[PDB]
């Protein structure tokens, strides 16, 4: 399974999407990727977020796990960094899909939160009822702990 | 229910031993053995209960003790007299093995006349005959293996035949009952009603004009109706055999039936069985078979002759398979469950014989020699036994199938001689739940290693073979022991694993080492046995929920069970370790902010701020957490997502409702009891089971309202800020003293999760899991049956016969799938490995490329050039498992740096490794193409 | 139109063509019986059916029966 992951890492490193930077593996384990996601939403764009993509030994059939190393104040990201992306769900992950589509969906999730898919329900309630305070707290939290923009 | 049925068992050959073992292990409370015939050497090759010491002694009398030791709760007895009517009437099921045809007819006529269930089981070499006779009218109550499929109602329509809306499958004419119905309180436990199916997915339940309006909830479960089964007596079934088989195998089974009838005629006319592989006796059997005429189509005389020649033996795998089937039929008769065999079952295993062009064993080659294996050499010969004694086999998994395989190996004599042996590898210990599902364990074996106990028991079955126990599993972490030097002596692998992942790993290792892998698997009454032979058959192909939905909207029973299990894990196992690991979070909020552990600590602190002092004080915490989880949280969810949210609670999703506490109810009381007992056992406080005193305390000091918890419980918006962690540390300043909390690894373990699952299921309207279902889901215990275990082990042994028999064509080997609950048994020839084609390359799942490193190790460029000229394709990618040694997509400098290096300078040198498995990708490769691995040899 | 006997012992009708491959029938069984594809296989008259092959090569007559067989975890 590692060879497919290496091919995907190659086709991504040779042409990175604009919203990703510094994609690299551990050079003895291609099944784990490290990246610096570059958000574009007004609150999140002030900082860059470290990201880890873990590929299981059963990767072609089992979806990879996306996890934020840098803590992010988001409704759809758990407090340990787990991302509840629909494409990597066990329900509809299909072998024909690729990590490029996964990162496209992740970029759209970070740039367009959908509160109807809660992970941190209190953050979703804050977003829907007083979105101005959600924006204020999210900007404060991302500025407090965030990687410098490369 | 099975304890009330008494079983008579005549014939104590290896087949009778298998039947008796299965019946005793399952726990049929009473069994009587009958075999006055003295023990002979022809029985020691299949009878695990008997040894060479009891020669001359009756088989039943000597085997009674060994049967009793298997299950002390079973009354194993011996009857030394004749099988008369008076003896017969004392039993509900009577099994005949090793019985002559006249005796079979005499017993069967009486059994049919007097309502006694009658079974005949016999094995003649590689052929097995089973006959059932369960009476003119036998009621089968549960003709389905699985539990009835419960479902839940969304709406109910009254008046003319009512329309049912549901949140499952149904059939016209099915009878269903209703439970947990609100509004229609009279429908709870009512008599079953007929059902009809419409094209739009709704169901009709007939007249419901007088019933009230639907309120909420409601569950519907179909009732498995009973069926009548009629069986003809053996006196007539011999002339019209209703053998269960596919349309292709009806004629072959019919010819085996006629062959058995001819063998019985031979026994009547000559007074002895045919001499092993005697052409004269085989020809006489054939003449008798052709004299009977067609059954009420031409007879296969070659099949009859082969059966006659091979019939002179008794084989351990055949005994295991046929006795497993017969024991399952006995249990069907005793308990009324499942569908019995129609009339007959014939099992053909003649594939184990040598090929047509190969020399068949001589008449004097199979003559008895006063040895354990006289029942085996009577069909396979003596040189086959000598080659069997030289086999060194890795058995992976010492479980139930592994123990039955060990029994089979000891009876076969596999590893008896020099150079041969068995290695049994298992890490797990003998739990009490492992007893009574397998015969290899007793009380003195509890919590000792499975491999060691199995080795000792197999040595007791046969002292000849060297069974070596290794207490290590077989996974990537144990490569140092199960390396190349280990597999150099190993001739094959027998797999009785508990998981698909271990099967996948052992199959990969078997493919790597070119070792024949026999694989055995079970679930319920379903079993499979597969054989994967290198360069002949295919490889083993293994099969493959997030907190995102489980935390706020559980749609299924598995979701609620997982939520309850995680709640138990973080309330009783994880957060205690978090407290005990580092006291820094309990002394400095600055590090507490960084540690990110506030919510678990806050919910462990509970509604209380002080440490609980007594049981009557600690009991408040349980129902405080009950109010927090089941009332406050769902209130927050409802206020965040209103019922008319833009509605959101539509389709599969429905609006939930908060739970109101009531001590008089069973579920709330059980939840409080289990939670309080678990907390007390963690904290060191004394647990208690006084439900009356606990409910008195509950109704004496209840909380005034559940909304005030805002003053004690901080929101997720606030616990991540200093304002929350500061007051959390202020509250917890007293919790850092005293002994640490004891984690409770999953006593009230089951009760807590059962109560939580029931509450959640009634909250969200999903079906409520039973105690057994909850235990199965949360403990991952496998539904297993001893009969399927024995049958699958016998099939694996049958394939082992062909594996040891040297080179064989693909048509010789068989894969087998059996489902006893519905009389399904299929043996099919496995397909050849699929030819993968890529331009001029053709390869299968076994192929590889072997390249030497050389006395001076070649550079990576040398290897790539060699592979390019060998295959005709340029290597664009090269990895070692997961480390990328080379890729053509790289920049020039990195490519040249890696090409100049040696392979062993790019990968870690595993100690003792001689073969490196490297993964290759070539130019123009289609996606996911698995090219042959390079076995780079040092 | 054929019957597929699922794991739970219930025969469910399906509509399928002779030229239709076993893969489509398997996926229909997956969506109707809510079971993942890799965990079961199909058999006709005892003979297992491969996904790549079509129905014509396995002789599925009109109104015939096909059995699902689960891959077994172990024991
Ligand atoms: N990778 C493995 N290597 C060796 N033994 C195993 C492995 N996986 C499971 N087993 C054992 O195989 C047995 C199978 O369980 P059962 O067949 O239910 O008794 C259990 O005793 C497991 O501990």
């Amino acid at each position: 399974a590692s060879k497919r992951v290496a091919k995907e890492l190659e086709d991504l490193q040779k042409e990175l999407p604009k919203y990703l930077r510094n994609l690299s593996s551990e050079e003895d384990n291609v099944l784990v990727w490290h990246a610096l996601l570059l958000p574009e939403r007004p609150p999140y764009n002030l900082k860059a977020f470290r990201l880890s993509i873990s590929f299981p030994r059963e990767y072609p059939f089992q979806p990879p796990t996306v996890k934020f190393t840098t803590r992010i104040y988001h409704p759809n990201v758990d407090r340990d960094g787990r991302v509840c992306l629909p494409i990597i769900s066990k329900k509809n992950w299909k072998a024909s899909t690729r990590t490029s589509q996964v990162l496209e969906a992740l970029n759209m999730l970070v740039n367009q939160p959908e509160p109807g898919q809660p992970v941190r329900l209190e953050l979703a309630e804050q977003l829907t009822q007083d979105p101005e305070l959600f924006d204020q707290m999210a900007q404060e939290f991302t500025l407090q702990f965030g990687v410098d923009r490369p | 229910r099975i304890q009330g049925a008494k079983v008579l068992l005549s014939g104590l050959q290896g087949l009778g031993a298998e039947v008796a073992k299965n019946l005793v292990l399952m726990g049929v409370g009473s069994l009587t053995l009958h075999d006055p015939h003295p023990t002979c050497w022809s029985d020691l090759a299949a009878q695990f209960l008997l040894s060479e010491q009891d020669l001359g002694r009756s088989r039943a009398e000597a085997s009674q003790k060994l049967l009793a030791e298997l299950n002390g709760a079973v009354q194993v007895s011996v009857y030394t007299g004749d099988i008369t009517k008076d003896l017969l009437l004392d039993f509900q099921v009577v099994v005949l093995t090793a019985s002559r045809l006249e005796e079979q007819l005499r017993v069967g006529t009486l059994c049919h006349e007097h309502g006694v269930c009658f079974l005949v089981a016999d094995t003649r070499g590689l052929v097995g005959q089973l006959f059932c006779d369960f009476g003119e009218n036998f009621t089968v109550q549960d003709p389905t293996e699985a539990e009835p499929l419960t479902a839940n109602i969304q709406h109910i329509s009254q008046g003319s035949p009512g329309i049912l809306t549901l949140r499952h499958h149904f059939h016209t004419g099915d009878w269903v009952t209703f439970s947990g119905i609100e509004g229609m309180v009279e429908l709870n436990g009512c008599d079953p009603r007929p059902l009809h199916v419409r094209e739009d997915g709704t169901l009709e339940i007939g007249d419901t004009t007088a019933f009230s309006c639907y309120l909420r909830g409601g569950a519907v479960t179909e009732v498995k109706r009973a069926k009548t089964v009629s069986h003809e007596p053996l006196d007539t079934a011999l002339l019209q055999p209703r053998v269960v088989a596919q349309s292709a195998q009806k004629v072959r089974a019919r010819c085996l039936h006629q062959s058995f009838r001819a063998l019985h005629k031979f026994q009547q006319l000559h007074g002895r069985p045919p001499k092993p592989w005697d052409p004269v006796d085989a020809e006489m059997v054939v003449d008798l078979a052709q004299a009977m005429g067609p059954l009420k189509e031409q007879l296969d005389e070659a099949l009859v002759r082969t059966v006659a020649l091979s019939s002179a033996g008794g084989l351990s795998p055949m005994a295991a398979v046929l006795g497993a089937v017969a024991a399952q039929e006995v249990l069907k008769a005793i308990s009324g469950k499942f569908m019995p065999l129609d009339q007959w079952l014939y099992f053909d295993a003649l594939d184990c014989l040598p090929e047509d062009g190969d020399p068949f064993p001589n008449p004097e080659d199979c003559a008895p020699r006063r040895c354990r294996y006289d029942g085996q050499t009577a069909v396979f010969g003596t040189n086959f036994q000598e080659k069997l004694s030289h086999q060194h086999y890795l058995l992976v998994g010492a479980g139930a199938v592994g123990c039955e395989l060990l029994k089979s190996f000891a009876l076969m004599g596999l590893g008896a001689g020099d150079g041969g042996g068995v290695t049994v590898a298992d890490m797990d210990h003998v739990e009490l739940s492992n007893l009574s599902r397998q015969f290899l364990f007793r009380s003195q074996d509890i919590h000792r290693k499975k491999a060691e106990v199995a080795a000792e028991a197999t040595r007791r079955l046969n002292a000849d073979l060297q069974v070596t126990p290794l207490n290590l599993q077989l996974d990537p972490t144990t490569e140092d022991i199960f390396g190349d030097d280990f597999f150099s002596g190993v001739n094959g692998v027998a797999a009785a694993l508990d998981t698909f992942e271990a099967r996948d790993y052992v199959a990969a290792r078997c493919t790597h080492f070119l070792k024949p892998l026999l694989e055995a698997g079970t679930m319920g009454t379903r079993g499979s046995a597969s054989v994967f032979i290198p360069h002949v058959t295919e490889n083993y192909k293994a099969p493959s929920d997030p907190v995102c939905t489980v935390r706020y909207i559980p749609a299924t029973t598995e979701h609620t069970v997982q939520w309850a299990k995680g709640e138990f894990d973080d309330l009783f196992c994880e957060s205690a370790k978090t407290i005990n690991s580092h006291p820094q979070a309990l002394s400095s909020p600055e590090d507490l902010v960084k540690s990110q552990k506030q919510p678990l600590l806050q919910t462990m602190r509970g509604v209380l701020t002080e440490r609980p002092q007594t049981w009557q004080d600690c009991v408040l915490w349980a129902f405080g957490h009950w109010q927090l989880r089941f009332h406050y949280g769902i209130t927050q969810l409802l206020r965040t997502y209103p019922p008319d949210k833009v509605p959101f609670w539509s389709g599969p999703k429905q609006c939930p409702q908060p739970l109101k506490f009531d001590a008089s109810q069973d579920m709330h009381l059980l939840y409080v009891l289990a939670a309080a007992n678990l907390y007390a056992q963690m904290h060191g406080l004394p647990g208690s089971q006084d439900q009356t005193a606990l409910r008195g305390l509950l109704n004496l000091l209840p909380l005034p309202d559940p909304q005030n918890l805002d003053r004690i419980f901080a929101s997720e918006l606030e616990l991540d800020s200093p304002s929350g962690c500061k007051q959390l540390h202020e509250d917890l300043k007293t919790w850092s003293k005293g002994p640490p909390l004891k984690p409770l690894t999953f006593n009230f373990h089951v009760d807590f999760v059962v109560a939580a699952a029931s509450l959640r299921a009634q909250n969200y309207g999903i079906p409520v899991a039973s105690h057994a279902e909850t235990k199965r889901i949360v403990g991952r215990i496998i539904p297993a049956v001893v009969t399927t275990t024995a049958a699958v082990a016998g099939l694996v042994g049958l394939e082992l016969y062909k594996v040891v028999g040297g080179p064989r064509p693909r048509h010789a080997f068989r894969h087998s799938y059996l489902h006893l609950a519905e009389n399904y048994f299929s043996r099919w020839v496995p397909k050849a490995p699929d030819i993968q084609k890529f331009h001029h390359l053709k390869w299968t799942c076994w192929d590889r490329l072997e390249v030497p490193a050389g006395q001076p190790e070649r550079t990576l460029e040398s290897l790539l050039a060699h592979i390019q000229e060998l295959q005709g394709l340029r290597v664009t990618m090269l990895l070692h498992g997961s480390a990328l040694l080379y890729s053509a997509g790289w920049s020039e400098e990195k490519q040249t740096q890696h090409l100049s290096r040696r392979v062993t300078d790019l990968v870690k040198k595993v100690p003792g490794q001689r073969v490196l498995v490297l993964e290759l990708g070539y130019e123009g490769e289609e996606d996911d193409t698995n090219f042959p691995r390079l076995h780079y040899k040092l | 139109s054929i019957l597929v006997r699922n794991d739970k012992g219930r025969s469910s009708p399906y509509e399928v063509q002779l030229k239709q491959t076993v893969a489509e029938l398997k996926q229909q069984v997956c969506q109707k019986e809510r079971v993942q594809a890799d965990q079961f296989w199909l058999s006709f008259e005892g003979r297992p059916m491969d996904d790549e092959h079509p129905l014509e090569e396995y002789g599925l007559m009109k109104g015939c029966t096909v059995f699902m067989n689960l891959r077994l975890r172990g024991g």
